[PDB]
């Protein structure tokens, strides 16, 4: 009941952000760039350093004649919407935000640890406690956004950046849609996809707690419980509701993925009469403090290699490319709220 | 294995979204 009184003042903050959203709170030569951290069919990331203060962000540029050639248009608005008006511990922090001739910009805090899928694939699997850990983070994350009528649905170790204490943050959001009913669009990752988006059926808030599933197994097993060459055939196996497990997962662990990975939306824990708290009062999370958890004081199981501010060893190098601004305004009328 | 499969289909870098 401290939870309810919690998510009802965050919903409060959160809609009137929501229906007040920021605007062209800096511009680029505010900003000194130091390195690509990731690249994309419309936009990059860039480590910046802010000129006057020298507090280093990761800077977000989306070109806008390729947000519309690629049709992300209402996806790229959504998700600085979003990242504007939420506010939790787990989430990014959008600091600035502004637009130019050619691209738009998002700048929010660097996260130096890099992206879990990279720790994940170097250590090969997390023990269950190390699993755990960042699952209870997730949980309560999804929690507070299934709150707002915010369905996720891009959840993969790729999207999970680790910060300096060890903790994660949730940096994407250009899927996530705000849906109290039913919603039917095919997307997300292959691997990571519920069975009732495969099938082609109106969803829900659940899939988002297959999601886990599959995280929770990807993280304690190094690979995902459904795989193959193709995308066409993973989706079969997704379907069949046929999962092996890895020996070594303890019959805890197995209970509750048996009641994540579930076909059965009417039997699918996160999506039952409880809630969430079929969840948190399962049997693997027995050893969590939720609320410690929440308030970050649980020593964390790993921490990421930081050598000071800037360091970008937990990212892949690639190579810079210019960052044009033309001299000509593109796409104006379609980006006017940005 | 299962780790050998999952090393045989190719899936084992970065996923993008479909
Ligand atoms: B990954 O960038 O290697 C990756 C690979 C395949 C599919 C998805 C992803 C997830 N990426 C998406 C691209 C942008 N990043 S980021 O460059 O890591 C980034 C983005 C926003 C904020 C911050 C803050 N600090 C550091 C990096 C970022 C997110 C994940």
């Amino acid at each position: 009941e401290s939870v309810k009184e919690f998510l009802a003042k965050a919903k409060e903050e959160f809609l009137k952000k929501w229906e007040s959203p920021s605007q062209n709170t800096a511009q680029l030569d505010h900003f000194d760039r130091i390195k690509t951290l990731g690249t994309g069919s419309f936009g990059r990331v860039m480590l910046v350093k802010h000129k006057e203060t020298g507090n280093h962000y990761a800077m977000k540029i989306l070109d806008k004649q390729k947000v519309v050639k690629l049709k992300q248009i209402e996806h790229t608005l959504n998700e600085k919407r979003i990242l504007q008006a939420v506010n939790f511990p787990f989430l990014v922090k959008l600091e600035f935000s502004f637009k130019d001739n050619s691209n738009l910009y998002m700048v929010m805090e660097y996260v130096p640890g890099g992206e879990m899928f990279s720790h994940l694939r170097r250590i090969g699997r997390f023990s269950e406690p190390h699993a755990r850990f960042y699952a209870a983070q997730i949980v309560l994350t999804f929690e507070y956004l299934h709150s707002l009528d915010l369905i996720y649905r891009d959840l993969k170790p790729e999207n999970l950046l680790i910060d300096q204490q060890g903790y994660i943050q949730v940096t994407d959001f250009g899927f996530a849609k705000r849906v109290k009913g039913r919603t039917w669009t095919l997307c997300g990752t292959p691997e990571y996809l519920a069975p009732e988006i495969i099938l082609s059926k109106g969803y829900n808030k659940a899939v988002d707690w297959w999601a886990l599933g599959v995280l929770i197994y990807e993280m304690a097993a190094g690979y995902p419980p459904f795989f193959a060459d193709q995308p066409i055939q993973i989706y079969e196996k997704i379907v069949s509701g046929k999962v092996r497990f890895p020996s070594h997962f303890s019959s805890d662990l197995k209970d509750l993925l048996r009641n994540l990975l579930q076909v059965d939306l009417t039997k699918r824990f996160g999506n039952l009469k409880n809630g969430v708290n079929d969840i948190k009062n399962h049997k693997w999370f027995a050893t969590t403090d939720w609320i410690a958890i929440y308030q970050r004081k649980v020593e964390a199981p790993f921490i990421p290699k930081f050598k000071g501010p800037g360091d970008t060893s937990n990212f892949d190098d690639y190579e810079e490319e210019e960052i044009r601004v033309s001299i000509n305004e593109k796409c104006g009328k379609e980006f006017t709220e940005f | 294995t299962t780790y050998a499969d999952f090393i045989a289909s190719g899936r084992t870098g970065k996923r993008n979204a479909i």
